[PDB]
């Protein structure tokens, strides 16, 4: 929250981060070491918002950089087609074609009249869940600072863009819509929201300028469906989050300047929201003691996986959404047999692994 | 004899002779069980079966 150009140098971590990426909580551990030791002045969440193209992924980069907190990559599709070799179950062609065949942002910005499309629309809100929890994963254990570009809070806005557009389904957006509040109750909503905000012709000078084979030449970009952006953003979006973070809104990044709105947001403390704890703003965050702290890190740390179970869902109401039994059977087929995905990761033994028969680890929410 | 004798029915008069499998028999249930657990464990966790064998030697 407080730039190292006003600390005169680097930010210093209070106390020694916990090995969250390889170690396991307990209650046991939450017990032999204490949560809120770590926690300092910049334990907070910084998510960005903007019309699509806003290029915010640099910004976000150097305001994490000059603030000293994580940058969080944006949402990245292919990680369902990536493995522990790294190459694309896109390159499995159209053996199974109708329901099982890839589906990326190239191809909807192709075409998003295939049903299939939906796919996506809903798991890529469930990258952008992943990834929040990954953000407070950071933050509990750290106690440093992070800033998501984008939120599954502010998914919906696309969401419900699209199917305005007629592109989803009815169906699909009951779906995702009644299943939002499913998970979307269980995060906590961030500190602060920075919202970008350029016209509709604006973002399409700059969307041209980004060159895309598979966007720039494609034809989704109508000024409705890019203007959807706009006053979802405006109003639906960034009400709930007006109660809850603090909201700041310049005009873009292009002439958002970073030093200014370094100064902007150290301006805006939160000491000052230090009062009465009953007050509806900052409300996830007010943790009354150390253990209702570890109940929080524990419930992130070790139960990931819970919060993703979270997702199942049964839904075989809508066509688009429910796979054919045999054809999906073979879905299965292929990926478990095609390269690097027989067995856990680090015991697909057949694509290299060395060191088994005594291995018997596993990861933290090691995916499986 | 023509006498049902209750006590020397019941009297352990021997004439019981275990099998080479009479003794061995649990030993060789218990450990395959617990042989047969740790295979069920890498099978369910997607673990080769052989791997780990401390696993199953414990
Ligand atoms: N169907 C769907 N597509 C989305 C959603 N959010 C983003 N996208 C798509 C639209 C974009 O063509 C593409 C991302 O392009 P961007 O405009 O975000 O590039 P930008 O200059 O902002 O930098 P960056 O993406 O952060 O690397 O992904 C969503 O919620 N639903």
């Amino acid at each position: 929250i407080s730039g190292k150009t006003m600390r005169g140098g680097p930010r210093v971590p209070k106390a020694a981060p916990y090995p969250y990426k390889t170690k396991k909580y307990s209650v046991f551990n939450a017990i032999f070491d204490k949560t809120s030791k770590r926690f300092d002045e910049n334990s907070k969440v910084i998510c960005v918002e903007g019309p699509i193209a806003a290029g915010k992924s640099k910004f976000a980069k150097e305001l994490a950089e000059e603030l000293d907190m994580e940058y969080y990559p944006a949402v990245d599709l292919d990680l369902i087609y990536i493995n522990s070799y790294g190459y694309d179950m896109r390159k499995l062609d159209p053996q199974l074609p109708p329901s099982c065949r890839s589906y990326d942002v190239r191809n909807f910005c192709l075409d998003p009249s295939h049903d299939l499309a939906a796919q996506f629309q809903i798991r890529m809100y469930m990258l952008r869940y992943s990834q929040y929890i990954d953000a407070l994963q950071h933050v509990l254990s750290t106690g440093q600072g992070v800033v998501l570009e984008r939120s599954p809070y502010s998914d919906f806005v696309f969401m419900e863009a699209m199917f305005r557009q007629g592109y989803l389904s009815r169906g699909a957006r009951s779906v995702y819509n009644e299943l939002r509040q499913n998970t979307i109750g269980e995060l906590l909503k961030p500190h602060l929201v920075i919202y970008l905000d350029l016209p509709v012709d604006a973002v399409k000078k700059q969307i041209k300028a980004r060159n895309v084979d598979y966007e720039v030449q494609s034809k989704v970009f109508s000024d409705a469906y890019l203007s959807d952006l706009e006053q979802l953003y405006k109003q639906q979006y960034l009400k709930d989050i007006s109660t809850h973070a603090e909201l700041l809104i310049y005009d873009w990044t292009a002439g958002g300047e970073t030093e200014v709105v370094v100064e902007d947001i150290e301006r805006i403390d939160f000491n000052q929201f230090e009062a009465d704890i009953h007050n509806k703003k900052m409300l996830d965050w007010r943790f009354p003691l150390e253990a209702e702290w570890c109940e929080a890190r524990i419930k992130y740390c070790h139960e990931k996986p819970d919060l993703m179970n979270y997702f199942n869902v049964p839904r075989f109401d809508v066509p688009e959404l429910v796979r054919s039994a045999d054809d999906g059977k073979v879905w299965r087929d292929v990926w478990f047999n095609a390269p690097g995905m027989k067995y856990r990761p680090g015991y697909n033994a057949d694509m290299g692994d060395e060191g088994l028969l005594t291995k018997t680890k596993i990861g933290i929410n090691q995916g499986i | 004899s023509a006498v049902n004798d209750p006590l020397e029915l019941l009297t352990n008069k021997g004439t019981h002779e275990p099998s080479f499998l009479s003794p061995i028999w649990n030993p060789i249930a218990c450990g395959v069980a617990g042989v047969g657990a740790a295979i069920f464990i890498n099978w369910g966790f997607r673990k080769p079966v052989f791997s780990g064998i401390q696993k199953h030697i414990a």
